[PDB]
């Protein structure tokens, strides 16, 4: 979407939290959000 | 942020704190979209009303902070901003239709386990995710309630609800850039973004990509988790354009 020329880093590595998703580790309310999705 | 609770460390490090430099003060909250742009809500730039109309200089952004006292040594991050960018159809004169604020960091910032960006939406993911019943989170480190201030970044998970009803808890005139959420009185459970909180970013994890998004911006409210009125947050996607046009544009 964005030219990393302009906008910079983060395009590519956004919204992966290294202290959770990439430990593959759920934050305490997160499926609070999941839930809400299944009908 | 009103009835929520603690956010556990590294929860939300795309979380940013937009202060006033002189004299130091919290003034509201934004977030960290790629290693130089901040994006907050206009009016916590721009609102006459409040003799709020800053300049790059006026202003400071913490990133990664964990707590409001203190200055955690290599974890927190104060930049200065560049440049300002505010929507030319910003409506502060009547309600605050495309209230939203573009930021550039002096200098990038290098990400860690306590800074990130948050993704913004495509087509694709804000038409399956934008959609009634569907909960997001807010954060923020402004008022407990109508009023005070927490020690520790607060957070809230809360459904998005139907235009209509949105429509109908207010005689504000609603637009398309904008969306409401909370709980309906009989729902049981309460929350809401409250005074400071504007600027912060309501996000949605995407089950599909594991990627959180953020869908909108804190912009306003009539008080604070009151029964039947519902937070309104800037439609984060219904304005990319504008932010592909000013990020692509300088
Ligand atoms: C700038 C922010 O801190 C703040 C966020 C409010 C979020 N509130 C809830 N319940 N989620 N915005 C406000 O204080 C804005 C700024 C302009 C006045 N305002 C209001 O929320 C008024 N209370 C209502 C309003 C006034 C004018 C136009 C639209 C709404
Ligand atoms: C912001 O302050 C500048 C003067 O320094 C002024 O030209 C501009 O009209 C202000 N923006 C307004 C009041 O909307
Ligand atoms: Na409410
Ligand atoms: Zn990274
Ligand atoms: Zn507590
Ligand atoms: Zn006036
Ligand atoms: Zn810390």
């Amino acid at each position: 979407a964005f030219n990393p020329r302009t906008f910079g880093s983060g395009e590519a590595d956004c919204g992966l939290r290294p202290l959770f998703e990439k430990k593959s580790l759920e934050d305490k309310t997160e499926r609070e959000l999941l839930e809400s999705y299944i009908d | 942020i009103v009835e929520g609770s603690d956010a556990e460390i590294g929860m939300s490090p795309w979380q940013v704190m937009l202060f006033r430099k002189s004299p130091q003060e919290l003034l509201c909250g934004a977030s960290l979209i790629s290693d130089r742009w901040v994006l907050t809500a206009a009016h916590c730039l721009l609102y006459p009303p409040w003799d709020k109309n800053f300049t790059e200089n006026d202003l400071l952004v913490r990133i990664g902070k964990h707590s409001r006292t203190r200055y955690e040594r290599n974890i927190e991050k104060i930049s200065m901003l560049e440049k300002i960018y505010i929507h030319p159809r910003y409506n502060w004169r009547e309600n605050l239709d495309r209230d939203i604020a573009l930021m550039k960091l002096k200098k990038p910032v290098a990400f860690s386990d306590y800074i990130h960006p948050v993704c913004l939406p495509d087509r694709e993911t804000a038409a399956s995710l934008l959609q009634a019943g569907y909960k997001g989170r807010v954060t923020g480190w402004g008022n407990l309630k109508e009023t005070g201030q927490p020690s520790v970044l607060q957070v809230v998970n809360l459904p998005i609800v139907e235009r209509p009803v949105c429509k109908d808890s207010t005689r504000i005139r609603i637009t398309d850039n904008m969306f409401c959420a909370g709980y309906k009185p009989d729902e049981g459970k309460r929350g809401d973004a409250c005074e400071a909180d504007s600027g912060g970013p309501f996000v949605m994890k995407s089950p599909f990509n594991n990627r959180w998004y953020q869908m909108g911006i804190v912009s306003w409210g009539e008080g604070c988790d009151r029964d039947g009125k519902y937070g309104f947050y800037t439609h984060v996607f219904r304005l990319k354009k504008w932010i592909q046009k000013v990020i692509d544009q300088f």
